[PDB]
Order: structure tokens, then sequence, then C-alpha cells
């Protein structure tokens, strides 16, 4: 049971209490996944356009 | 209306509580996958407690403690005894036990060494038991060099515990025995003792001068059912029940099975369950738990009881299944979801 | 003195950001009209309290934070509210319409058109701050737009802000509080792509904090308001540290070093005490080793799980009020001889201990009663992958089924998605297993 | 401002429209000429929803009736809200569709479809944030089955990212016109299937039913089936047209609701349906259990039969929310055999402090179940008895029509039951 680091200031105070010892995607592939989902998203809405043609 | 799913489907005691919940005609079992219950009888391993308590509106119940298997291990009881200072290394009712790991994998090899030394040189008695929870494989002997060389040629934890040498024996057959007390702890966390035990004997007379037989010197149904040649001669099924063994007793040493036997099974089985509470409780939980255990103890000569092993799915006898499941229908689940004596329980009154 | 942003994202995240700005003003003595008096240093400063709030010449205390919600009726309210003059228009983004609780909507389909004006509206605060630490983001796990931008936004901001801490604080979903039935997809697929961007998150299971205010508040059908209410004392216990004068958790790179030994185990348990119902005719005030003990009753943690089941890698206690250090230990040395504490073998059985004097404010005619002494303790435990599992779990029912899946492929997301932020849970899953189990 | 456009097709589709806005009209504070004269402002706060604001603080319907016959709609023009509604909305023809799909989809539709798309055109440019349509309609018709369906696909060609959303009443051997219903209808769910998100089946069996058994009406009326279904499309549309948590948009709703897209039609329910012992109070319990009984239910399909993929219930007035969710939580945990296990928490319930007019409380019960199946079972076998002997079809193949495109909308509808048979399982 140790206390170790004592702060104290005028809004308050902390410290540490021990009691036992131990034993990313760029800017650009960002932008394709983007873009990608996009498309896929045009080619079901053309497809169904398509169907809609028909 | 109450609902309960079934998850263990091997469980003869809780096929029997199903049986009895379905002829109440209030509750209705549910896919075993269904999450909306009421009544969970879980499996044995990795019983998934994470998702209990988190269906809206559903009060639910499940039949095990999370965290039992500290008890129901034999290397998990062994260290819970020596690190708890409620039951101490100085408890006097469990023999003196070790955890040893096999040299292929903390262990406790080199103590129970030194203890062996002891006994060796003061001519005591220096017979020990290695086993393991991985078992159906038992060695018994009095030669420390066989006891480690057995655990190395397996690959599971095991234990070394003292082997108790002076053994009450019963008359006529000069044989051993242990005893099984099966206990409900409900919801509230009330330890109930049923009222029936059971001794399972050894039909073989004991043998203290060859402990290579193993068919007298231990008393488990299956050993005895299979290996041994005097099945069935006493008792029916090598099953002795409380009224038979007190009146023996009382013919024999002038006592009673309550005085001599009765209240160091109900001290001991207070003493383990009461030490982990604080850890498996669920009273401030957000769901609730109860759980059936079968404590097996051993008697010396002395007429003193030792602990031997807990079994957190215990099976029951043939004869005594049907008041079992009974009453754990009545203090553990319509408790909790009652239904529109004289119990069959004891309880082990204690400072919660 | 080090700048914080705070970004709401989504309904959550908008009207969370809401219920914390007006304590945190009501805190440090700031009006709705943007003036505080008790500042001396007028049109600027460099004050603990500047962290949170910038300055105009007119002595107007500005909240570092934005809005951004996909739909325009949450913030609508804001903009008329009481609190409409602390932010300008600039702060509050609002789209035409929602993401309809679907993650791959509010992330592929709206979010890639409204990405880079948040982004630029989050640039004209950072051009404010002298020395920006982070940010810290409120959002939903189940909400489209509390899901689905809030990934996308997390990964454009460690492409711009490479070197700058991000803290989450996400509302986990339970089915009390909510009519969505696809927040276990949206949970799971937001937790997959932004893991690797949140340095330090804080979960808060609506089941928990509706329990709670059903049980110590006596309501009985509570509302967003009350449970926002409760969540913004729990939030302000945990930023107390870098808006106020202290030592420590004074920068949120500080959260990670005390909170956080792995980067994946970055989701600590918060429990708070104590909750007393201000209907109360008046209630005993608790002592200090009262409420410390309460930090380990299950039913005082903002995730409900079992911590007796688990092991601790990390524990801070956070207090406020009347509470010195003696008081502390004393009743830590009385925990530990009844609680079940398990650390593990690689991490220092302790307790880093903060105390603020000034004690929590609440919201005047609020649902919270005043209280002489507070605590809310951070504790990292294995037990909180419980969390992780039951929802794993019912993303597994529908997943089966491929339920609802057509939604998110339709717009643009493939389904192998699923399975690969499916898989990561399973990951995280196994080292939670890994550190806790033996 | 989530604007929906109201479009109104047919004989059936004008007459249970023109109920529908009678009613909500009522709801609002709306009288028969635009004026509002109500006295909350909860009756304004969605009030744009389902109408637009014309000068003078005037409320118009942004509804649009179509019909290949002027009868039902100088009915409408002349009935007790006929003034409401914007004079250029009426769009109608003089040769009508003789209860014939082909004649309202092909021929005599085709010829007036454009004119119709140019009054949904405008409707749809003055919305700020236009969410989507709801079309009322017969399917054993010819104009709201033939025409409605070939309105619903060229809206979708041009505002394919909207919602589509339609009452759609299901014909009945026991309230029949003629015996080509099973034709249309069978002809229409082939559309409904490909280009609805969400169908509510109103089934005339199911009206008449409740009428006459549970109501006590000797000689049921058209007038009195559209009563009950005045009352289930106010309070399912209550969500949107009043101050209502979950936000509650048609796209939310939609995904909640649908796990899989050919899977879209619901069976609607309402809760009190009392015969004139009307004065009584209805419980919590009690409007819980009408309003998940069968009878209670407008498709005429027994939930025992099959099983729910998603349930909403929507509970209106002043009552007990916690009470809600107790019995609401009941009826769940007691017959959890009839409720998907594969979807968490598929069971919603959202409450309106509004109630309707001329009742304390009432609930509105709207099921995603594969009991529907036994609906299409129904018009499946009416179906093929006539088309296997191809009785009646020179009314179709006279229009240009196939046999051929029979035999695929009849293909179609058993894989849709067979798709709920699957899910049932
Ligand atoms: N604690 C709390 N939870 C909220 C609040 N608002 C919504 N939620 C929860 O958030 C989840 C729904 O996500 P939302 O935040 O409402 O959705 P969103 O982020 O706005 O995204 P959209 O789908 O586009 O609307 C549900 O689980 C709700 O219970 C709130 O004010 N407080
Ligand atoms: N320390 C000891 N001293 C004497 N006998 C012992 C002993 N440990 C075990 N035994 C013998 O072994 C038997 C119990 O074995 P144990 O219970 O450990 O195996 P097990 O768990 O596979 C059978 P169970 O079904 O009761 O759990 C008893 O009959 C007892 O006679
Ligand atoms: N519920 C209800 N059903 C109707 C009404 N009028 C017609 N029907 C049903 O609709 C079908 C006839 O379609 P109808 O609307 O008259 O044909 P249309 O004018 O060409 O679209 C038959 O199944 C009738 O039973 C009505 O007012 N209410
Ligand atoms: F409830 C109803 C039951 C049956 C019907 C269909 N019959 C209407 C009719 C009857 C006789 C003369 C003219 C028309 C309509 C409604
Ligand atoms: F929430 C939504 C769910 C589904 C959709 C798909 N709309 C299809 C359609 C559009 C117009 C007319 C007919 C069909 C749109 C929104
Ligand atoms: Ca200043
Ligand atoms: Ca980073
Ligand atoms: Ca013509
Ligand atoms: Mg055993
Ligand atoms: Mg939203
Ligand atoms: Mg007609």
């Amino acid at each position: 049971m140790e206390v170790i680091e004592l702060n104290k200031c005028t809004s308050g105070q902390s410290f540490e209490v021990i009691l036992k010892p131990p034993s990313d995607p760029s800017l650009e592939e960002i932008q394709k996944k983007l873009e990608a989902a996009e498309e896929r998203r045009k080619y079901q809405e053309a497809e169904l356009l398509k169907h809609l043609a028909e | 209306m109450y609902t309960f799913v079934v998850r263990d489907e091997n469980s003869s005691v809780y096929a029997e509580v199903s049986r009895l919940l379905l002829a109440t005609g209030q509750w209705k079992r549910l896919r075993k996958d269904n999450p909306r219950f009421n009544l969970m009888l879980g499996e044995r391993n990795r019983l998934p407690f994470g998702r209990l308590g988190h269906e809206p509106g559903l009060v639910q119940l499940v039949n095990y403690y999370r965290g039992a298997d500290k008890l129901c291990r034999k290397a998990s009881l062994v260290k819970l005894i020596k690190t708890s200072p409620e039951l101490s290394e100085s408890c006097t009712w469990f023999p003196e036990s070790y955890v040893i790991y096999p040299t292929n994998l903390t262990d406790e090899r080199e103590v129970f060494l030194a203890a062996y030394n002891r006994r060796r040189e003061g001519r005591e008695g220096n017979v020990w038991i290695a086993k393991s929870s991985a078992g159906a494989g038992i060695l018994i002997s009095s030669e420390a060099s066989e006891l480690l060389d057995f655990i190395d040629e397996q690959g599971q934890v095991h234990v070394i515990q003292k082997y108790l040498e002076k053994p009450l024996l019963l008359e006529p057959g000069h044989r051993k025995f242990d005893i099984r007390s099966w206990v409900l702890v409900d919801h509230l966390y009330n330890i109930y003792l049923y009222r029936e035990g059971v001794l399972r004997t050894s039909s073989e007379p004991y043998n203290s001068a060859n402990f290579q037989d193993k068919t007298c010197h231990l008393t488990n149904h299956c050993i005895q059912k299979e290996y041994s040649k005097n099945y069935g001669r006493y008792e029916e099924g090598n099953e002795m029940f409380f009224e038979e063994f007190n009146q023996y007793l009382m013919d024999a040493l002038n006592t009673t099975l309550e005085n001599s036997i009765l209240l160091q099974i109900k001290h001991i089985i207070r003493s383990c369950l009461m030490c982990i509470e604080p850890a498996i409780s669920t009273k401030h939980l957000h769901y609730q738990s109860f759980q059936l255990f079968g404590f097996d103890f051993m008697v010396d000569e002395e007429l003193k009881v030792w602990l031997i092993e807990v079994n957190g799915a215990p099976a029951c006898a043939q004869k005594l299944y049907a008041e079992l499941c009974q009453g754990i229908v009545d203090v553990a689940i319509s408790s909790v979801f009652p239904l529109a004596p004289t119990s069959i329980f004891i309880k082990l009154h204690h400072h919660h | 003195m080090r700048e914080c942003i705070s970004i709401h994202v989504g309904q959550a995240g908008v009207q969370i950001g809401n219920a914390c700005w007006e304590l945190y003003c009501l805190e440090h003595g700031i009006q709705p009209d943007g003036q505080m008096p008790s500042d001396k240093t007028i049109g600027g400063g460099d004050d603990s309290f500047n962290t949170f709030f910038s300055e105009t010449g007119a002595g107007k205390h500005v909240p570092r934070a934005v809005f951004v919600d996909l739909e325009p009726t949450v913030i609508d309210e804001v903009r008329t509210g009481t609190y409409r003059q602390l932010f300008h228009p600039e702060q509050l983004i609002t789209g035409k319409e929602d993401a309809a609780n679907n993650y791959a909507r509010g992330h592929y389909t709206i979010g890639k058109e409204i990405i880079d004006l948040v982004l630029d509206r989050i640039r004209k605060l950072a051009d404010q701050c002298t020395g920006l630490q982070g940010f810290l983001v409120f959002h939903s796990f189940g909400g489209g737009t509390g899901s689905g931008f809030t990934s996308l936004l997390m990964e454009r901001l460690s492409v711009d802000y490479g070197k700058k801490s991000k803290l989450e604080f996400s509302i986990y979903p339970a089915p009390q509080v909510s009519t969505a039935v696809v927040e276990p997809y949206n949970s799971i697929l937001t937790t997959h792509t932004t893991l690797e961007h949140s340095d330090c998150a804080f979960m808060v299971d609506n089941e928990a904090i509706y329990d709670i205010c059903r049980r110590n508040l006596d309501i009985e059908r509570p509302t967003y308001t009350n449970l926002n209410r409760l969540i913004s004392q729990i939030v302000s216990s945990i930023t107390a540290s870098l808006r106020f004068d202290g030592a420590l958790n004074v920068d949120l790179t500080e959260f990670q070093t005390n909170l956080v030994p792995y980067p994946r185990i970055h989701f600590p348990l918060a429990t708070y005490a104590p909750v007393i119902s201000a209907e109360k005719a008046y209630h005993e005030q608790l002592s200090v080793a009262e409420i410390t003990n309460a930090c380990f009753e299950p039913a005082n943690q903002m995730v409900k799980c079992d911590p007796r089941h688990g092991k601790y890698m990390a524990c801070c206690l956070l207090y406020r009020g009347d509470v010195v250090p003696k008081d502390v230990n004393a009743a830590i040395a009385t925990i530990k001889t009844k609680r079940s504490i398990q650390f593990v073998d690689w991490c220092p059985t302790g307790f880093k201990v903060g105390i603020n004097y000034q004690p929590p404010t609440v919201v005047p005619g609020g649902d919270l009663a005043k209280v002489q002494r507070a605590v809310c303790m951070l504790s990292n435990t294995t037990a909180i992958a419980e969390a992780w599992a039951r929802l794993d779990h019912k993303f597994d029912l529908m997943y089966a089924k491929r339920a609802f899946v057509h939604w998110y492929v339709g717009e643009g997301m493939e389904e192998g998605e699923f399975s690969e932020a499916r898989e990561d849970m399973a990951a995280l899953e196994k080292d939670y297993e890994e550190v806790g189990v033996d | 401002m989530r604007e929906i456009v109201h479009i109104q097709a047919g004989q059936c589709g004008n007459q249970i429209g023109a109920k529908f806005w009678e009613v909500i009209s009522d709801e609002h504070g709306i009288d028969p000429t635009g004026s509002y004269h109500g006295d909350s402002d909860l009756q304004l706060e969605r009030i744009n929803v389902y109408y637009n604001e014309a000068t003078g603080n005037k409320y118009v319907p942004r509804a649009i009736l179509v019909d290949l016959e002027p009868g039902t709609m100088d009915s409408v023009r002349s009935g007790p809200f006929g003034q409401i509604f914007r004079p250029d909305n009426f769009v109608f023809g003089q040769s009508g569709a003789g209860n014939n799909w082909a004649k309202g989809h092909y021929t005599e539709g085709a010829e007036l479809v454009d004119s119709v798309l140019d009054v949904v055109r405008k409707e749809s440019e003055s919305c700020d944030c236009l969410q989507g349509f709801q079309l009322t309609h017969s399917l054993g018709g010819g104009t709201g089955s033939g025409m409605g369906t070939l309105l619903i696909s060229k809206i979708r060609e041009e505002y394919p990212d909207r919602i589509m959303n339609t009452f759609s009443v299901m014909p009945s051997p026991k309230v029949s016109d003629t015996v080509v219903e099973p034709y249309n209808a069978t002809l229409s769910v082939h559309q409904l299937v490909e280009n609805t998100d969400e169908t509510y089946c109103i089934d005339n069996e199911a009206l008449y039913d409740i009428c006459f058994r549970t109501l006590k009406l000797t000689t049921p009326t058209y007038g009195d089936l559209n009563h009950l279904v005045s009352a289930t499309m106010s309070g399912v549309t209550t969500c949107l047209r009043f101050p209502g948590q979950l936000n509650a948009d048609l796209r939310k709703l939609a995904v909640n609701m649908v796990p899989f897209p050919r899977l879209h039609f619901f069976m609607p329910g309402f809760a009190p349906l009392t015969s004139r012992q009307q004065y009584r109070a209805l419980t919590v319990p009690e409007l819980t259990q009408q309003m998940f009984d069968s009878k209670n239910m407008m498709a005429a399909c027994d939930p025992r039969h099959g099983r729910y993929l998603t349930v909403a219930a929507i509970f209106r007035g002043r009552m007990s929310m916690k009470e809600v969710d107790e019995q609401m939580l009941n009826v769940q945990n007691k017959n959890s055999s009839y409720f998907v296990e594969w979807i968490p928490n598929n069971v919603k319930t959202a409450v309106c402090d509004i109630p309707p007019r001329g009742l304390k409380m009432s609930a509105t019960f709207i099921g995603n179940s594969t009991a529907i199946q036994e609906l299409f079972k129904r018009i499946s076998e009416q179906f093929t008895a006539m088309f296997r002997r191809k009785a009646f079809l020179h009314w179709y193949t006279g229009e240009g029509m196939d046999e051929m495109e029979f035999t695929e909308a009849e293909s179609n509808m058993n894989d849709l039951v067979s798709e709920y048979q699957q899910y049932q399982d």
C-alpha cells in the first residue's frame, strides 16, 4: 500500500497508489472505396432502368 | 406461463426437472437457441453467462453459478483452499494436496517432495494418490518416483494428495466407502442440504498391502460394477442409504450418523460455499443463478470426515431422483417463478 | 493550454452533446448568451476552460464543437434552443435526409457527399487552436449516421490530423429505447472500420442508463432527456481533468497512457456513483468508502457485465467534491479485502486517483440530486467483452439468413464487408480471452 | 419537411382514399374547405406531410385522383370534403376499364397515364424533401389494379430512390363484382412484388367477416368496409402525421420491417372494433389482446398459420406507457412460437398522445407475417381454376395480351408463396 506522485493545487489533487508490482488508409485509398461503392450503385440503377425500358 | 430451454440433454437430473416442469401445465419449453426464456438448463462447458439478463421484461434464471468451477476442479479446489484465509493451508478437513504440472508444460513439485521426504524419514505412512479432472486414470503408490513419472506421461494438470491409509471399514466385509451429499444453493444463496445421502461402498475387502489392485481402494460405481467380483452382495448396487448407515453406527460404535459425521459434513459444505460467495453470488446481478452440487467425503477410523472433491454436474441415486428433483423445482425454480412439508432440505444458516 | 474539439454525429451524438455543453456552461459559470463574468481576461486567455471554449472580442465563450447530422430536425433544436447564442451557424451542420439506420447509407451514399464539408468546418476550429490535442467524438452505434458517417469521419481525421488523439463516447444499442432491428449490423460495421482509428472509446449501454434511471431516479419510463443528462454527468467526470486545474489525465494522450495497454483493447468500463433522485424527501449523504465500494457494483456500470470474472489492466478513480486522499486509501484497503479484483500479472495492482474539490453540478430542475461527493471509476476489464459477445451473437442470428443485407448492398456496400467486419470482432473477442482467462 | 404524395386510382381506390382524407382532415382540424379550425399545435406539427399550404392559411391535400371513368370522382367532388381537393388534381377518362387489367395497364390506361404523371411531377416539385408516394387501389378491378400498377412502374422510372407505398384491397369471392378478379389480382401482385416497397394487404373478406361477425352488421356494404380501411390508414400513418419519436419516416420503417425485398406485404390490424357497449373504456391488456387477435386483422390470414418476421404496433391516446411495454412483452413472451427467433427484438412499439376521433385510446397493428402466404394461395387457386380452362381470357387477349404473360405472373406469385414458406420454417 504505497502512495506516489502526490500533486496538489487549488482545485484538487491527484496521486497514485500501488498495491502490488507486476510479475492506415490514405486519402487516395478512401476516395477509391467511396467511388467504388458509388459505381456499384450506378450499375444497379442502370440495370433497373434497363429493366424498365424493356 | 413460464418458459425454459434445455441446453444439456445428458443431464439425468434436469431431464426429470424438465419432465416435472412440463407436468405442471404452467411451464413451456422453447428451442435451445430461443433467447426469450425465463429458465435456462444450460450446458456444462462454456455456458454463455454473458447473454443472460439482457431481455427486456424477462426475469431470467440459470441452473449454474458462474465461477463455481473454482470449487469443482481438482487443481482449482487445491489452490482455492491454500490461498483463501477462510480455508487456509491449515484446513483440517482437506487432505494435504499439491498442484503438479507435467514436465512438458504455479507448480508445487519441490514442496511436495519436502513433505514427502519428511514422512519417509519419520517412519510415517507415506502413501499418496495422484489424479486429474481429465479422467474417467488414478495411481496409488508409496514411492514418490512413481507418482511424478506417472504425471509426466500425461499432459494435463494433476494433483497429489495424501491417501487416507486408515479409512473406516464397514462390517461384515472390511470394505471402504465414500459419502455423497447433494447441496442446492438458490438465487438468494441459501445453502440447502438434501436430507438423503448415499454411501458408494466397495464390495471388496480393503487391502493396504497392495495398491496395484485398485478395486478395493476406489469406491466409484463404475469401477465396482465392472472390475469388482462382489458387486451387489451386501447392499443393492453398492449403494447404502442414510437410514441403514445410521442404524449400523448405533449397533457398532454406539453413535448416530448426525453426531459422528453429519455435523462435520454440514461444516465443510458451509465453509466452502461461504468462501466463494463474494465471487459467485448473483444477489446484485442482472440474472439469477442456482446450482446443485455433489460433495464427496471420506471417513477415517477416528470418525473424522475428509473432503475429497466437489462435483458441479452431479448425478443422483436412482432411488432418490424423484424426491430431490421435486425439491429443486420447489425451492430453486418456483421460488423465483411461483405457480398458481416438512422440507426435504436442511438449511445451513450462515451470515450472508 | 491545448485545445480539444468535440464532434457530435447523428441524433444521439447531437442530443448528448446538447446535454454536455449545457453542463459545461453551468460548471464554468458560462451563460447561454456566451458570457462568463468570472473570466477577467476578455477576448482571450489560456485557462483550463479555454481547452473547450474559444473567446471572441466581445467576451463570448464559444464551444470548440462541431454538430453534424444528415437530417436537420435534431440540430434545429440547438439553433433555436436555450443555447442558440453559444454556437455560430458554421458549427451546426445538417443534411436533407438521414441514413435510415443504414450504415452503408451514412458511410458511402450520403457520407461521400458531405465529408469534405464537415472537414472544412472542423479545419476552421483547428485554425483557432495553438496546440490541438485531438478530438472527442460522440455518436451512437445503431444509427445510420452515428455508425456510418462516424467511421468515415474517423478515417479522414487520421489522414488530416495524423498526430492527434481521438476519443469516442459511443452509445451501445439497447432494445428498450430503440425501434431499430439492424443496429447489431451497424454496431459491428462501425467498430470494424473505426477500431484502428480510436485511441480510447467509452461505451455507454442504453440498457444500463435506462435501468439506473428507473431504479435510482424512480422514472418509470425514462426519456432521452433523462438518459442524456445522466450520461453528461459521466462525460463531465471524464473530461473534467481537461477543463480544470489538475495533474491526472491532463491531456487526451494520458487516457491511452493510463487506460490502454494494447491498441485494440481500448474500451474502458465506466462506473458512476452516487445517482440520487431529486424527488427524495432527503437522502443520507454517502461517504468516500460507500461511493468507492459502489464502483464495484454492476448496477452502477455504464455496461452491464461482471468484472468479478474478468481481469483488470488499469483502474482510474475520478472523485468530485469533498474528498481527501486519506479517506480514499482507507476505502481502497477495505475493498481489496472484500472484492474480487483480479489484475493481470503484467500490470501493477493499483489505482490512479484524481480529486477535484468542486462537487458535481446538476442542471436546475433536473432529475439528479446535489451530492457532496461523487466518483467515476474508469477500469479496463476483460469483462466488457461480454458486450461484444452479446452484439456479435445478435449479428450472427440475422446474418445466417442474410436478413436485411440487401439494404446495405443496395447502397453500394459489398457483402464481404459483413464477414470481414464480423471476423475482426471474432479476433477482438479472442484477444480479450487471451488476456483475461487462464 | 418529409412530404408524401398520395395517389388514388379507380373506383375502390378513390372511395377509400376519400374516406382517408375525411378522417385525417378531421384529426388535423381541417374543415371541408381546407381552413384550419383546431385547438392544438400538434395538429400542425407534421401537417405539411400530407397537406400543401395554399394562400390564406388554406390546407390542400397533396392528393391525385385518377380514374378511367368519371362516375366515382364526380361523387368525391360532391362528397363531404370534395371541395378540399385541388381541382387540377382530378385526372379521368371516359371509356372506363371494364374490370379489365389489360385495359388499365396497356390500352385505356396508357392513353391517360402521361397526364397523371404531369400532376405527380407538379406535386413533387413543390416538396422540400419528398419522402415518396402512397397509392390506394383495389387489385380485382381494372383501373386501380391495371393502371395503378402502370403508374407505379412509370413513377419508379422518374423517382427511383423514393419510397413507394400502397394500400391494396385484395378481392374475395364473398365481396365480389366480377369473376375475373383473380386474373386482375394475380397480374397486379406480379407488379407489386417487384415495384413496391411496402404493401398493406387489405382483404375484402376479412373486412366483411369483421363487419358481419364482430360488428354485428346484418348486411355489410362497401361503405361499412371502407370505414375499417379509413381507421386502419389513419392508424398506420399516425407515426408520420403527429409528433412521434424515432423520427418515423417511411424509409426507416421499410429498413426495419423488410428483411427480404420481395417479402414486403403487411397484415394491418386495429383495436378497438366495437358494436353499437361502445362507451366502455378499453384497458391496455384488452387493446393488446385484441390487436393481436386474428379477428382484428384485415388480411384474413390466421397469424397462427405462420410466423412474424417483424411487428410494429402503434398505440394512440393517453395511457400507461409502462403498462404498454408490459403487455407487449407479455404477448411476445407468451407466444414466442409465432415470432421468428433469428431476428432479435423484431417487435417494436410506438405511442401517440392524440387518439382517433371518438376514442380514448386505440392500437394499430402492422405485421410482416409469413401467414400472408395464405392470401396468395387463395388467389392462386382461384386463378388456376379458370386459367386451366382458359376461361374469360378473351377479354385480355382482345387487348393485346398473350397467355404467356399470365403464366409468368402465376409463377412469380407461387414463387412468392414458396419464399414465405421457407422462412416460416
Ligand atoms: N442515450 C441516448 N441514445 C440515443 C439518443 N438518440 C438516439 N439514441 C440511440 O441511438 C440509436 C439510433 O441511432 P440514432 O443516433 O438515433 O441515428 P442517427 O445517428 O441519427 O442516424 P440516422 O439513421 O441517419 O438517423 C438507438 O439505439 C437509440 O436508442 C439519445 O438522445 N440518447
Ligand atoms: N486422498 C484420498 N484418500 C483416500 N482415498 C481417496 C483419496 N482420493 C480419492 N480416493 C478414492 O477415490 C474415489 C474418489 O475419486 P474421485 O472422486 O477423485 O474421482 P472422480 O471425480 O472421477 C469420481 P466422482 O464421480 O465422485 O467425481 C473414492 O472412492 C476414494 O475412495
Ligand atoms: N373495400 C372496398 N372494396 C371495393 C370498393 N369498391 C370496389 N371494391 C373491390 O374492388 C374490386 C373492384 O375494383 P374497382 O375499384 O371497382 O375497379 P376499378 O374502378 O376499375 O379500379 C372488387 O374486388 C371489389 O370487391 C370499396 O368501396 N371498398
Ligand atoms: F359488403 C359487401 C358485400 C358484397 C358486396 C358486393 N355486392 C354489392 C351489390 C349487391 C346487390 C346489388 C348491387 C351491388 C359489396 C359489399
Ligand atoms: F426507403 C426506400 C426503400 C426502397 C426504395 C425503392 N423505391 C422503388 C420505387 C420508387 C418509386 C416508385 C416505385 C418504386 C426507396 C426508398
Ligand atoms: Ca479568458
Ligand atoms: Ca491513428
Ligand atoms: Ca382511345
Ligand atoms: Mg470428479
Ligand atoms: Mg438521426
Ligand atoms: Mg367497380
